[PDB]
């Protein structure tokens, strides 16, 4: 699919708060597609970038890497204060089913909201 | 029989019950406070975005109201009714 | 784990501080919600922490933070709103109301 | 907090998948916890792993890794018993600044979380089909 | 003592199977008993060897258990893995009777709690 | 699992006495857990280790008494005599569960039979 | 024992001021327990970390080592200022009695409430 | 302040125990000072040093070290008077920066002096028992 | 023969005794002041969580009140009735 306005509801603490997106481009040097908020400021937009991998001679593994950034604000023209950005790399091999990858990316998804990783993350206590 | 639906994010919150327990709808597990098990042992069903109490022991200690309260993410910032 | 509160207030005044008072049993406390009774209606919370002041009422109320004693303290009545109100906590896992006007 | 059995409802393109989750303890080489499937070899689990880091002389912020193995298993014609074949890696990992707030941290996790089910997440990992 | 068949009951991971052993005879070399059980093929046979030492004294138990499946190119059986197991006590011989009893039971009673039931049957290490 | 004061009873020549165990800690060095009693001196401690290991498996145990006796020449106590113990399970990787069980339930109900029990009380070789 | 929500009160200055705990699990790495406050901040929590150290073929000698660590607040998303940090190190032979141990700890405990160390802490004055 | 006789009341794991401090001076070589038991041969007391350090060159925050010492005496059969044989050593060390008011360093010391009667830290201390 | 008991922190403070003396818990160290020892000299008890005065010479000038106050750390915040 093409980069449209990616729209989440009902996210974060609380669950009430939304987060809408706008397509800003595919970067074609390194096949990197790149999303980003309304705010009209280069240094303090939440940024969604997706992208993958064709195998070379030197991988022969498809890679599917996903990354996500957000800058927080602190009024002193605001400034950026502190980086919370987080990689997420699949990888797969040529023969790689779809089941299989479908099956790996929703039980990641649906184990990502667990309670072990909710005091994992939010409070970061060693499990 | 009680039950109630809401529009908020179902799964990662809490469904109160009090006029005395509560129940997260994703891995549930259950808390029971005040009485016993009593009348009042409660299950939930996230694929309907609702939650069901089946009240046995109908006798008169459960007359008048049962509020459904709703709880958001654990710790803090709650009861939004 | 049960809190006390004064009933009857009863002010028919316009300027009240009256300052409706939750005394804590534990020495726990940290975690107070006021709740208010509408007099054919559900309910809706005022202040979910001790003093932040929970949005969707008017910048009126204060629930005060004190050792082993909380209150809420209202400004001016507006002689309106004002038939129950409520005061409960949930620092322990079995939680109660607090029974009184 | 404390490992116990974790369930996983709702899975799979269908919808109608299940998955069982036994604790594994936590290595202590390197503080890094574990998981696997109720019945299986030991050769062919659904490994997920959990770890947390704080900082020291380098890496001044915080650090979450998430590393799960989904390998699949053939049996061979004729064959004695079932061997690994293909292999299915998933890599997340956070960063953490030391004054950033629980909000922060919760936001990034459930907009990750969200995102999985997103159309065009779907397609880029189902197909491989980029943007 | 003497050798006899022992039938130890009500074992098992259900706990409702049983099984027998028949006395195999020691042999002279080294001084080691041996105990088995006759259902089978004797190369898919369960075998139970215990060998008491002469001077500090050594008990050594050894139970052994092979698990086959049938491959399709021979018709005969074959052993595809074999699940070790070993018990060695040592004592001094000034060591008296109850404190050498000491250590049977509580390594017989400790079998059964529930630390060593879970860290022996999902292979999973204490934390 | 989580290393936890595992109280095992009705255990001893006569049966009636009972010990209880404190966990002191897995050290980083080998993996290797440990429980102790925390009765007396702790050089004059019963200790308890089990230490699983990772790649085919070995699962390791070792339970050790001393036991002293007053020196005329020192105030303090000294160990006299130890009472080893060695347990050493050893598994292949695709070894299934119940198999895996078999061995730790014949391991504990042999202790209990008479040839065993008769084998490392006196010492007695079988015949 | 285990850890649980360890509660002080009667605490501080007017000896009024009462403080609560958490457990925040325990690094396998070092063998170390760690303790937190409620607060939502990874790096402006009161900190209390206790273990222990089995002895080594290095050092023979019991080690407990209970640390503590204060951070301060200060508005300018508030940040760290002061770092406030105290250690503790217990030190005992393998045959340290439960009477002794005891006694140096309480002691301790005692003395470090006594007017000459709230004189020589409070305001730093020298003895 | 000035040194006097300490005395400790409530002392050991019952509760009743009695110990007696005595005034020792300072080491003029390092400045830290000490105490003793009241009646002892001087290799057979119970001594307890305290110091506090400003800063240098180096370690610009301020410093307190205390350092107790438990020797335990038993009589040799046989012998003319009593030998030492074991030890007990217990260092308790602070620091504090230079702006740090007297209210945390209050809090740190009365939290230290409160902490070990927690039952966390006498399991831990008496029969050494990790959580 | 007065006393009184608390809910605070027993040790590690000051009893004020004052229509005169003040004392702690711990290490009892008196304070007197205004007249001599005179009729108020005073003990303490840590363990019972209360302090005591025996007032010898019972004449006429102990007639009124005597009021148990509370004193915190020596130096500063303190007098807390």
């Amino acid at each position: 699919a093409k980069l449209e306005t990616v729209t989440l509801g009902n996210i974060g603490k609380d669950g009430k708060q939304t987060l809408v997106l706008n397509p800003r481009g595919v970067n074609p040097t390194n096949g990197v597609a790149s999303l980003s908020q309304a705010g009209a400021v280069p240094a303090l937009e939440k940024r969604v970038t997706v992208s993958v991998s064709q195998p070379s001679r030197n991988r022969k593994n498809y890679k599917v890497q996903v990354k996500i950034q957000n800058p927080t604000a602190c009024t002193a023209d605001p400034s950026v204060t502190r980086q919370a950005y987080a990689d997420v790399t699949f990888s797969f091999t040529q023969y790689s089913t779809d089941e299989e990858r479908a099956f790996v990316r929703t039980e990641l998804a649906a184990l990502l909201a667990s309670p072990l990783l909710i005091d994992a993350i939010d409070q970061l206590n060693p499990a | 029989i009680s039950c109630k639906s809401s529009g908020y994010a179902f799964s990662s919150s809490w469904m109160n019950w009090v006029k005395i327990g509560r129940i997260y709808p994703e891995n549930g597990e259950t808390n029971y406070n005040g009485k016993f098990k009593g009348k009042a042992t409660l299950t939930a069903d996230k694929s309907s975005r609702s939650a069901y109490m089946q009240l046995n022991s109908l006798t008169s200690e459960d007359s008048a109201v049962y509020f459904c309260a709703r709880s958001g993410y654990y710790f803090s910032s709650n009861y939004d009714f | 784990i049960q809190m006390t509160q004064s009933p009857s207030s009863l002010s028919a005044s316009l300027g009240e501080r009256v300052s409706l008072t939750c005394r804590a049993s534990q020495d726990i406390g940290s975690s107070l919600n006021w709740l208010q009774q509408k007099p054919d209606g559900t309910i809706k919370r005022l202040i979910y922490a001790t003093s932040n002041l929970d949005s969707g009422v008017p910048k009126r109320f204060s629930g005060s933070r004190s050792g082993s004693d909380y209150s809420l303290t209202i400004s001016s009545l507006e002689t309106e709103d004002f038939v129950d109100y409520y005061c409960l906590q949930y620092a322990t896992s079995p939680y109660t109301f607090g029974g009184g006007t």
